C-alpha cells in the first residue's frame, strides 16, 4: 500500500491523518411523567339541636 | 348562646263608621324584649372514601 511515488529511497513514506466531524446528535436528558386520578366519596351524618 | 333584644316603633290609625257614632282611633307602639336563646347541638358523621 505504500504509494508508488515514494518508492524512492529519497521519498518518505508515512501517514497524514486526521477526523472530520459530519454530524453531532445532541439529545437532552430529561424526564417526565403523567398522572390521573379518581376519587369517590359518602357523607352521611347527623344533627339534633 | 345568645341574647335576643328586639325592640320596635309603630303608628297606626283606623276610623270606623256607623249611623250616628264616629270616632278615630290613632295610634303609636313600642315594645321591647329580654330574651335567651341557647342550644345544644350534636353531630356524627362518616366520611367514606
Amino acid at each position: 500500500n505504500v504509494s508508488p511515488e515514494a518508492r524512492h529511497p529519497l521519498v518518505a513514506a508515512y501517514p497524514i491523518v486526521h477526523v472530520d466531524m459530519e454530524n453531532i446528535i445532541l439529545s437532552k436528558n430529561e424526564d417526565q411523567s403523567t398522572q390521573n386520578t379518581d376519587s369517590q366519596t359518602r357523607t352521611i351524618s347527623k344533627n339534633t339541636s | 348562646t345568645s341574647r335576643t333584644h328586639t325592640s320596635e316603633v309603630h303608628g297606626n290609625a283606623e276610623v270606623h263608621a256607623s249611623f250616628f257614632d264616629i270616632g278615630g282611633s290613632v295610634s303609636a307602639g313600642f315594645s321591647n324584649s329580654n330574651s335567651s336563646t341557647v342550644a345544644i347541638d350534636h353531630s356524627l358523621s362518616l366520611a367514606g372514601e
